Formats: structure tokens, C-alpha cells, sequence
């Protein structure tokens, strides 16, 4: 059992007002099935679209979620990730700067 | 392509 | 050169949530090009990138077909996992494989693997000589004798020398564009203080392929090496990569720091100061 | 919509025992059960299941074809919507039919074999059914001829998949969740494609009233146990100073040994070459 590393970020460097993509990308986890979603003020964002499951060479899972975004310093993006490792959902605010 | 080699456990 | 293609392969059993689950995708070098997933309505090998997707119906024909095979297979060899390790079938448990080939700036093969694990443990896999195999444990050893006794090996060899090599060698032309042109980096260093007396200098690495690079901070010449914030490679989305590597450095020493980056985009190795 | 599920299997004797669990949004909670065509009448007087629905002892009133709703409040009914059909069917209500396997139950990788049902009492329907957790049955319309009603399922192309016990049941026109006792099992096994292992006696083939004759199979591969068969027996192997591993079989009749591995009763090896005592 190993539990996911999470990482929220953009496609492209923030700009507010500007189209771009929202991503997070868990890894290292084992076993594959895993809850991951991308709030918005709290609430999640439907229309989240996720790639095929695959795996590293020790045998840890990996997973990109992500949404079409638009930054403003109003609105607070997260991810909230649950996990059988997990006692209680984990939720990871978006930084730009990280 | 992948593999058409069966590999039953 | 050099290149490679790889398979993945996950089969999951999940008693009361469900059927057991077939996922394959398929991988040259960094870029996903095919899945296919047994959960579907009509279950079908499905293109992932745009230079696959003009490959005709024989192709997609014919690897809808293994792979329905593949997952017959693997669901059996959940069962047999069981009663390898006289677990109960109540539980939840998962078979993953990956195999492939490695080929070089001619196109001829460097390498062949395949390899199995079982709950997330390594099971079983073929040695480099490509005609022998290593088990971790007694269940794998069952397994080896009788895939010594069905001389799986050799098949297996057959496969990598010939059809993978092939198919890998069509793919790079394929899609050469995006999977033979390097994209370098854009490159910039930024400045986040921690205390008055701390500061962080965060190199990043945006919108490169393939996904290894290099990303290290220099103190006047030396690697950092030790003290180096280095987060995990991580996509884009757009099947590029980002990275970045953070130093934690004494406020008024940011000129005494460069960030050294290299990648095969890059004629010449970068350096970065902040300014 | 959520997932019905039945454990540890759908098809069920009577006496016996099944359990419906229904699982939505990561619980196997709080769910309604439905039938076949009062599909929005909850049975049980529309009982709520705080609990996946244990069922036992089973009786013939439990056959039927299940859905279910789970509890989704903030939605539009406060119900989900309906889950995967599965069917329970309540086995052991006529006599038993027959099956048999052509041309036999040694099944060559790779190639098909004709599993028969037949019966004397004219079964509207036939079920093929493997042995084993969570399996579906196979059905098929029962042919009447000459007295009799039958079916051919076919299995193939051979694969270990397919390898193992199989039972066939019948249903006659108005009790269709209802089927009669099982067939008498038959084994199916595949053979090969592991290696063929050699066939020697001990003295030798020639024998008389008076004296022992052991048939000794012998291969190179590592075959946990070997298994003897005449046409129309079970040893451990034993592994000998030449790195062969062998076993002997203390005894007319033309035979052929088959090797096997641990945990692994469904897969033989191809045929020796026959040997006639
Ligand atoms: C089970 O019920 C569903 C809908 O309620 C129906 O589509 C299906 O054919 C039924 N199965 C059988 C075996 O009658
Ligand atoms: C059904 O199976 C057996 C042998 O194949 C026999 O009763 C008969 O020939 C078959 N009927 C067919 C193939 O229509
Ligand atoms: C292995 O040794 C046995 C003696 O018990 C002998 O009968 C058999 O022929 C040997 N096998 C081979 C392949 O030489």
C-alpha cells in the first residue's frame, strides 16, 4: 500500500483573465483505485476529464485530472484526492507559483 | 502492436 | 535513436464493485498512443495520439482482438494468483505487467523487457538473454516452470526481435514531427522570500519533450546537490512536461547561484541567474 | 448507477444460500430491490436494505430477475438510477439432465469442443454453467427430437479459461428462473501446449497373471504430478539424479500420461505417445 504524491498546476503560467488548463497529477500510489477531484470555491467542477491509468517502474500508479480554466484572484482552485492510505481526503490549493 | 504471446499464469 | 515502446498492462479484481477491469496503454518513449479499457460498452483499442489514428481498420481489428484475449488471460490469472497464495476471493487484488522494446539510432534493437508483478510486488521476469526468467517468490516459480514448459521465452523473443521492433521503427515515422523533434524548454527563475533572511530561487523548466532533463543549482561551480528541492517531472497536458528545482538560499547571495539546465532540445546547456 | 452483485454465485441451489450486494458511491449502504417488470414497485413491501440482502436458506420465491436504486438524496426522486440486472436462478426443481462432451473432455488447446445437454422431460430451456465464483450461465433453446430435448454449446477456441467443471441445467416454459438439479459435472481439460512427457514400463509392456507392472512417466520439465490414463490415475513426481523428473504407477489397455502443475487441476500437458500394456 503507498499512498499519492499530488501536484496542482497550470498548463501555462497563470495569467488572470487568460484561457488555460488546470491539472492535477497524482503519483505513487498503489493500489489503483483512487477518487480525485478539482473543487472551485469549495464545490467541484463537472466536465473533468481524466488519462488512462498507468503505471512507473515500481509499479506505482499515476494519474492526470484536469479542466479547462480561467484565473482569477477572486476565485481559489484545489483538488481533493481520496485513497484507501488516506484516513481523510486530502486537498491541495492551486499556487502559481509552485 | 503488442504482444499476441499468451501468458497464463 | 535512441527509442522505445512500451506496454502496461493492469488487471483488477474487485469483488461486490464490480467486474474485473483490463486496462492496456501503450507508450513510445514519453507519449501515449493507444488503450484500451474492458469496462467499456463494446470494449476497443482506441488511439491516444494523432499519428496513430490514420492506421486502418486491419490494425485496430487486430489489436481489439489480442486484447480482449489479453484480458480473458489476465482475469484467469487472477483466479490462479489466488490459489498461488491461498487468499480469499473476497479481496481485492492486482496483476501488472509491462513489456517492450529498446531500440537505437539505426533502428536495431538494444533491448527487450517484460515483466510481471502481483500486488504491487515484482512476480516474474524475463532476463536480459531474453530465453530465461527470474521469480521472486514459489508461486513465481510455478509460474516459471510452466512457462519454461510452454517455452514462453522464445515466442517472447520472436516478438521483441521482430514485430515490436518493426511496428516501433513505423511509429517513429509516423508521428517524427512530435516524437523525433525535441522540444527545448522555456526556461526562467523566479524569487520567493521565506524569512528576511531566507529566500527561495525556483528554476523552471516549461513545455519540453521528452520528459528527461536536468535541472541543477549551482553555489560559485558546485552542484547543490543535497540541498535541492527537486519535484517529480510532471505533464503539461498537452503531452509536454514541466519541472522545476528550488534552493533555499541566504538573502543577498542570489548572484552566487545559477540554475544549470540541460536537455536535448538544447544545442548548448542553459544557465540562469535571477536578476 | 449502482452495481448488484451476487456472491458467491448467481445460480443457486435450493437450501442454499446467495447474497445481493449493492454498491453505490463507495458504500454497499442503503438500497431498494426491484424485479423484472414491477420495475418501479420495490418488493418486500418496499423494504429498505440497511444491509446487502442475505438470502438463506434459498427458496424457489427468491428466483427472479433483480435491480436496484440506491439512496441519492439532493436528486431528483432521491434514488439512483437502475443498477446492472442479475439474475438469480434457484436450481434442484426437476431431474437432473445429461451432458456429455464430443469427441471427449480432453479439450486440445487452441481447438472447440461440443459440450451436449440432453433430457428426457421437454426443457423449454438449457444452461451451461462453470463452476465456479461469479459465473454466468449460457442458455440456450432447448431442440425437441424424438423424444427427447436437447442443445450443443460450443467452447472455443481452448484456453485455460475455459478449463473445468461443467454442470447443465434445465427450464421448462413457465418457472424460467427455475432450473432442475445439475447434470452429473464434467471435467473439461485442456491440454497442452506444455511439452509431452515419455511413456516406459517396468519390466516392460509384456505382461502375464503372476507379476508387477509399473508404468513409469518421465520429462525434462518440472511437472509437479503426473497422470495416468487408459483409454476408455494421480502421482506425485519425483525428481531423479539425471535431472528428470518421473513418477511410477504400480499396475491391459493402450495408456498415455499427462503432466500437471501445483494449483493447476485444469491444464495438462499434450498427450504422451501411447504406450499399449
Ligand atoms: C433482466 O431485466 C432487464 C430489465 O429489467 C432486461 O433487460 C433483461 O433482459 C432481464 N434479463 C433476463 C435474463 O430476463
Ligand atoms: C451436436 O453435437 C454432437 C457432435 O457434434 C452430435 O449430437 C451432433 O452431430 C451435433 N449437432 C450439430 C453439429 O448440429
Ligand atoms: C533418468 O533416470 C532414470 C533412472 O531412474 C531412467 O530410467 C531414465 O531413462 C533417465 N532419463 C533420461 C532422459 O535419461
Amino acid at each position: 500500500q503507498r499512498t499519492p504524491k499530488i501536484q496542482v498546476y497550470s498548463r501555462h503560467p497563470a495569467e488572470n483573465g487568460k484561457s488555460n488548463f488546470l491539472n492535477c497529477y497524482v503519483s505513487g500510489f498503489h493500489p489503483s483505485d483512487i477518487e480525485v477531484d478539482l473543487l472551485k470555491n469549495g464545490e467541484r467542477i463537472e466536465k473533468v476529464e481524466h488519462s488512462d491509468l498507468s503505471f512507473s517502474k515500481d509499479w506505482s500508479f499515476y494519474l492526470l485530472y484536469y479542466t479547462e480554466f480561467t484565473p482569477t484572484e477572486k476565485d481559489e482552485y484545489a483538488c481533493r484526492v481520496n485513497h484507501v492510505t488516506l484516513s481523510q481526503p486530502k486537498i491541495v490549493k492551486w499556487d502559481r507559483d509552485m | 502492436l503488442s504482444s499476441p504471446v499468451t501468458k497464463s499464469f | 535513436g535512441s527509442h522505445s515502446m512500451r506496454y502496461f498492462y493492469t488487471a483488477m479484481s474487485r469483488p461486490g464493485r464490480g467486474e474485473p477491469r483490463f486496462i492496456a496503454v501503450g507508450y513510445v518513449d514519453d507519449t501515449q498512443f493507444v488503450r484500451f479499457d474492458s469496462d467499456a460498452a463494446s470494449p476497443r483499442m482506441a488511439p491516444r495520439a494523432p499519428w496513430i489514428e490514420q492506421e486502418g481498420p486491419e490494425y485496430w481489428d487486430g489489436e481489439t482482438r489480442n486484447m480482449k484475449a489479453s484480458a480473458q488471460t489476465y482475469r484467469e490469472n487472477l483466479r490462479i494468483a489466488l490459489r498461488y497464495y491461498n487468499q480469499s476471493e473476497a479481496g481485492s487484488h492486482i496483476i501488472q505487467v509491462m513489456y517492450g522494446c529498446d531500440v537505437g539510432p539505426d533502428g536495431r534493437l538494444l533491448r527487450g523487457h517484460d515483466q510481471s508483478a502481483y500486488d504491487g510486488k515484482d512476480y516474474i521476469a524475463l532476463n536480459e538473454d531474453l530465453s530465461s526468467w527470474t521469480a521472486a517468490d514459489t508461486a513465481a516459480q510455478i509460474t516459471q516452470r510452466k512457462w519454461e514448459a510452454a517455452r514462453v521465452a522464445e515466442q517472447l523473443r520472436a516478438y521483441l526481435e521482430g514485430l515490436c521492433v518493426e511496428w516501433l521503427r513505423r511509429y517513429l515515422e509516423n508521428g517524427k514531427e512530435t516524437l523525433q523533434r525535441a522540444d527545448p524548454p522555456k526556461t526562467h527563475v523566479t524569487h520567493h522570500p521565506i524569512s528576511d533572511h531566507e529566500a527561495t530561487l525556483r528554476c523552471w523548466a516549461l513545455g519540453f519533450y521528452p520528459a528527461e532533463i536536468t535541472l541543477t543549482w549551482q553555489r560559485d561551480g558546485e552542484d547543490q546537490t543535497q540541498d535541492t528541492e527537486l519535484v517529480e517531472t510532471r505533464p503539461a497536458g498537452d503531452r509536454t512536461f514541466q519541472k522545476w528545482a528550488a534552493v533555499v538560499v541566504p538573502s543577498g547571495e542570489e548572484q552566487r547561484y545559477t540554475c544549470h539546465v540541460q536537455h536535448e532540445g538544447l544545442p548548448k546547456p542553459l544557465t540562469l541567474r535571477w536578476e | 448507477k449502482p452495481f448488484l452483485s451476487a456472491w458467491p454465485s448467481a445460480v443457486v441451489p435450493r437450501g442454499g444460500h446467495v447474497t445481493l450486494r449493492c454498491h453505490y458511491r463507495h458504500r454497499f449502504n442503503n438500497f431498494m430491490l426491484y424485479k423484472e417488470d414491477r420495475i418501479h414497485v420495490p418488493i418486500f413491501h418496499g423494504r429498505l436494505f440497511q444491509e446487502s440482502f442475505n438470502m438463506s436458506p434459498v427458496t424457489t420465491a427468491h428466483a427472479g430477475n433483480y435491480t436496484c436504486r440506491g439512496s441519492h438524496p439532493h436528486s431528483p426522486t432521491g434514488w439512483s438510477a437502475p443498477s446492472n440486472p442479475v439474475v438469480i436462478m434457484v436450481t434442484g426443481n426437476h431431474r437432473k439432465p445429461s451432458l456429455l462432451a464430443h469427441p471427449g473432455p480432453l479439450v486440445k488447446s487452441g481447438e472447440r469442443v461440443i459440450l451436449q445437454c440432453w433430457s428426457d422431460i421437454m426443457f423449454e430451456h438449457f444452461f451451461l454453467h462453470k463452476e465456479g465464483i461469479s459465473k454466468d450461465p449460457s442458455r440456450l433453446v432447448g431442440q425437441i427430437h424424438d423424444g427427447v430435448s436437447k442443445a450443443n454449446f460450443s467452447i472455443g477456441p481452448m484456453m485455460l479459461a475455459l478449463a473445468g467443471t461443467y454442470r447443465c441445467y434445465g427450464s421448462v416454459t413457465h418457472t424460467p428462473y427455475q432450473l432442475s438439479a445439475p447434470s452429473d459435472p464434467l471435467d473439461i481439460v485442456v491440454t497442452g501446449p506444455y511439452e509431452k512427457p515419455s511413456l516406459s514400463a517396468q519390466p516392460g509392456p509384456k505382461v502375464q497373471a503372476g507379476e508387477s507392472v509399473t508404468l513409469s512417466c518421465s520429462s525434462r520439465s518440472s511437472y509437479d504430478m503426473y497422470h495416468l490414463s487408459r483409454e476408455g490415475r494421480r502421482l506425485p513426481a519425483v525428481r531423479k539424479v539425471n535431472r528428470t523428473f518421473q513418477a511410477d504407477f504400480p499396475l491391459g489397455g493402450t495408456y498415455r500420461c499427462f503432466g500437471s502443475f501445483r494449483h493447476s487441476p485444469y491444464e495438462w500437458s499434450d498427450p504422451s505417445d501411447p504406450l499399449l500394456v
